[PDB]
RNA sequence: GCCCGGAUAGCUCAGUCGGUAGAGCAGGGGAUUGAAAAUCCCCGUGUCCUUGGUUCGAUUCCGAGUCCGGGCACCA
RNA sequence: GGGAACCUGGGGAACUGAAACAUCUCAGUACCCAGAGGAGAGGAAAGAGAAAUCGACUCCCUGAGUAGCGGCGAGCGAAAGG
RNA sequence: GCUCUCUGCGAACUCGUAAGAGGAGGUAUAGGGAGCGACGCUUGCCCGGUGCCGGAAGGUCAAGGGGAGGGGUGCAAGCCCC
RNA sequence: CUGGCGCCGGUGAAAUCCACCCUGGCGCGGCUGGGGGCCUAACCCUCGGAUGGGGGGACAGCGCUUGGCGGGCAGUUUGACU
RNA sequence: UAGAAGGGGGCCUGACUGCGAGGCCUGCAAGCCGAGCAGGGGCGAAAGCCGGGCCUAGUGAACCGGUGGUCCCGUGUGGAAG
């Protein structure tokens, strides 16, 4: 409706699955796509996130007490390599190849946030908030959402999942709404 | 090609419908056989004639027989029918639940709308129904001497 | 032809051009003949009694129209002058 | 100059909506045969055009490059 | 039905020119036909075109061989405004 | 006189813009076109190329249907274009 | 759901259920298209003179438009040196 | 023409941009040579040499279009079409 009816969204348990189904367009001419690292997002979602830090054995006081759940170092790195079942995520800023324990035994991993001070501090923001959602190859979209729990607020799937219309070459038209989870999903203008 | 069909036809029957049909059907068929006509403003018109003044005209029964009820409805006659206890001498005809009403109030009854079966033959209190439609039922309180 | 209501027949040319477009490259014209557009007629047989009119037939409703009108005369044998006429 | 299909064994051509590279013929080794064919057997050999990129991996999927073959329109 | 031309409409060439010729030219000319009359035609804006603009139409002088059209050849050629 | 061939009848074919006419008040033992040329004895081989006849597949193919996608404008809906 | 959990242990990738979607197919609906039959009423031909009866029949015919064949006919071109 | 225009090697890209005194040849229009100035470059320590090739053949006015580019024009204004 007019917008959008975040209230619409009215069975279940706590319904956090909500999306942004909204269709697509392939890629025009030589391109593709790629979700912004943690596209910023007007919420927080109240989530405890599991945030790894790929540090060492010196960053164990604050890797932790940043917006990380826990921490671990290189006393990992080939230790946690006898096991396919031993084995968020950060990365070695730089050219430095952290595909040694992570080129191997095929998940999520890439570009991180930086900070050569400390891992934690009280300028430690956009690091638990949003993350990603990247080409599908049948077609990507289908993001994420808070959950039943915000009138208007829950209207952040605009100016983000859908404002996320900024890397795009030209030969289509990037479109198709569709918005909720786990029960439904209705649709209306983006 | 808006048409207004008169033979009742299929898929395209009610009369005074007003239908689009293929140039040529209209041309060739309907209108040559006079079923039907073309749709133009001057007869369009003319039907809307043919629609409100009948359809008010027969809504006119309607409306008489709506400010009738409310008195038969109300009113019993009662007929002096020459009787002795229960059976009667000369059964009582509308003719006469309508003579000796006509003639008695002032009102008009047809001596055959009044839906009536039998001419009675047996005093006592009835109440009856007159016709068509919405009915109106009339009473008769036949009594002796 | 003729033309009944409407009107008779112009005399159009001719166009035999061998060329590209003016979209891609010129485009010149081999040769200009005079053509006769004929006026697309057409006969109408009609009830206003048992006429027949010649219809330009993209004026054939206007040969209804003009029956739609009950001028009240009897028998002529024709009849056509006031209906193609009283016409308009 | 635009629109189509292509490049795979020596040769002629296949093919999964990503998992092995396969036919027919030529050619060689054998049987049979008056002669010569036709039959009958076993193979033999691959950068799947060149580049990237996609994917855990690509004959294949897409970008791009070169040669090849088909179709259509121009030509001052 | 007739009438020297003149006029309006409907039809409508070629020779020539292009130093050949087909587009183009001659030319809407010659001629044919219908019709009009002392004239015929046109005529009161669904106009013009850049002017806070003009104000039916027709004729003459300009505008102007300009604007343009054209195997951008030969050659053709306005309108507004005054 | 022989052969090939077209023609089922509103014939084919010819004339005419048309109406219509001839064909023919005929109907395949009839009409039209072609070639050879009484009669006798005969009339070989070649469908590569051309013509004609035959082939409800494929190839190519103009309008038109179709709209992936793009462009010009506006604030927009839209209007327009390829 | 009203009895499967869901990780399992492995696999490039994990199963309940909700989605939006790639491939292909099926089933009702919109809107456009093709081919087959039947009919009559336009149109056409006929019928002791029919406001009709037969035959043909949306074809034929004819208008506008597309592309093709096309010396049947027309306009032309077919250089110079020597 | 070896007192190199020939043979080999190292770095290069002047097979530049703007121009152009003065001439050769010559009916026209074409063709040819060209010192020097500016800009920004190459090779050499330097003087210097460098606007293709030892030199004369290897080529085609205009018109009509095609691709780019840009200070220009763009029909009342802006943008477009051109
Ligand atoms: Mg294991
Ligand atoms: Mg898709
Ligand atoms: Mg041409
Ligand atoms: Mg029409
Ligand atoms: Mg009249
Ligand atoms: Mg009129
Ligand atoms: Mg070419
Ligand atoms: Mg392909
Ligand atoms: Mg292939
Ligand atoms: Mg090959
Ligand atoms: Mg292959
Ligand atoms: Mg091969
Ligand atoms: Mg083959
Ligand atoms: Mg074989
Ligand atoms: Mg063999
Ligand atoms: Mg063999
Ligand atoms: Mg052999
Ligand atoms: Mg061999
Ligand atoms: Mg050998
Ligand atoms: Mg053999
Ligand atoms: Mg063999
Ligand atoms: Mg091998
Ligand atoms: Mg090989
Ligand atoms: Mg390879
Ligand atoms: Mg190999
Ligand atoms: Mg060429
Ligand atoms: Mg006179
Ligand atoms: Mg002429
Ligand atoms: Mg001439
Ligand atoms: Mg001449
Ligand atoms: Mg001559
Ligand atoms: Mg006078
Ligand atoms: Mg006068
Ligand atoms: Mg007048
Ligand atoms: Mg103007
Ligand atoms: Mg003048
Ligand atoms: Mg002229
Ligand atoms: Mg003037
Ligand atoms: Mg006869
Ligand atoms: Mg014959
Ligand atoms: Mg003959
Ligand atoms: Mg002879
Ligand atoms: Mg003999
Ligand atoms: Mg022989
Ligand atoms: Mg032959
Ligand atoms: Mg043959
Ligand atoms: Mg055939
Ligand atoms: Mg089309
Ligand atoms: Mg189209
Ligand atoms: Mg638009
Ligand atoms: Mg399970
Ligand atoms: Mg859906
Ligand atoms: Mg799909
Ligand atoms: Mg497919
Ligand atoms: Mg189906
Ligand atoms: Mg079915
Ligand atoms: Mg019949
Ligand atoms: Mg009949
Ligand atoms: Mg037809
Ligand atoms: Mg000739
Ligand atoms: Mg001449
Ligand atoms: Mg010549
Ligand atoms: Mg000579
Ligand atoms: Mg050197
Ligand atoms: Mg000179
Ligand atoms: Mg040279
Ligand atoms: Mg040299
Ligand atoms: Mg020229
Ligand atoms: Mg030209
Ligand atoms: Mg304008
Ligand atoms: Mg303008």
């Amino acid at each position: 409706k007019v917008y959008t009816i975040d209230e619409a969204a009215r069975t279940a348990k706590f319904d956090e699955t909500v999306e942004v189904h909204a269709k697509l367009g392939i890629d025009p001419r030589r391109s593709d796509q790629n979700v912004r690292g943690t596209v910023s997002l007007p919420h927080g979602l109240g989530k405890q996130v599991r945030v790894l830090a790929i540090a060492k054995g010196e960053k164990i006081k604050e890797a932790e007490e940043a917006g990380a759940d826990y921490v671990g170092g290189e006393e990992i790195i080939q230790k946690i390599l006898d096991g396919w079942m031993d084995f968020v995520m950060g990365a070695v800023g730089s050219k430095l190849g952290r595909i040694l324990g992570p080129r191997g035994l095929n998940p999520k991993a890439g570009t991180v946030g930086f900070n050569i001070g400390e891992i934690i501090r009280e300028i430690k923001a956009g690091r638990i908030e949003f993350r990603n959602d990247k080409t599908g190859a049948i077609h990507a979209p289908v993001g994420k959402a808070s959950f039943p729990p915000e009138k208007l607020a829950d209207n952040i799937r605009a100016f983000i999942r859908a404002l996320e219309a900024h890397k795009p070459e030209g030969a289509k038209g990037t479109f198709l709404r569709s918005v909720y989870v786990t029960t439904t999903m209705g649709p209306s203008v983006r | 090609m808006k048409v207004i069909l008169l033979e009742p036809l299929e898929n395209l029957g009610d009369v005074g419908q007003v239908v689009d049909v293929k140039p040529g059907y209209a041309r060739n068929y309907l209108l040559p056989r006079g079923l039907a006509v073309l749709a133009t403003e001057s007869n369009l018109k003319a039907l809307e004639a043919r629609i409100r003044a009948q359809a008010k005209r027969l809504a006119e029964r309607k409306a008489e027989a709506e400010r009738l009820k409310e008195i038969l409805e109300n009113l019993t006659l009662t007929i002096p029918v020459r009787a002795g206890e229960t059976k009667i001498y000369g059964s009582v005809t509308a003719k006469d639940i309508a003579e000796a009403l006509s003639r008695q109030h002032g009102v008009t009854i047809d001596p055959k709308r009044l839906a009536l079966e039998k001419p009675i033959k047996e005093l006592g209190e009835y109440v009856l129904t007159y016709k068509p439609h919405p009915e109106v039922p009339i009473q008769l309180k036949v009594s002796v001497v | 032809s003729g033309k009944r209501p409407i009107v008779a027949n112009s005399i159009q040319r001719r166009g035999k051009a061998k060329r590209e477009g003016g979209v891609g490259k010129k485009t010149t014209g081999i040769s200009k003949r005079r053509q006769y557009p004929n006026l697309q007629k057409v006969r109408v047989r009609v009830a206003g009694q048992e006429i027949t009119f010649r219809v330009a037939a993209s004026h054939i409703p206007k040969v209804y129209e003009l029956v739609e009108r009950a001028k009240g005369l009897k028998l002529e044998g024709l009849s056509p002058k006031e209906i193609k006429k009283e016409l308009l």
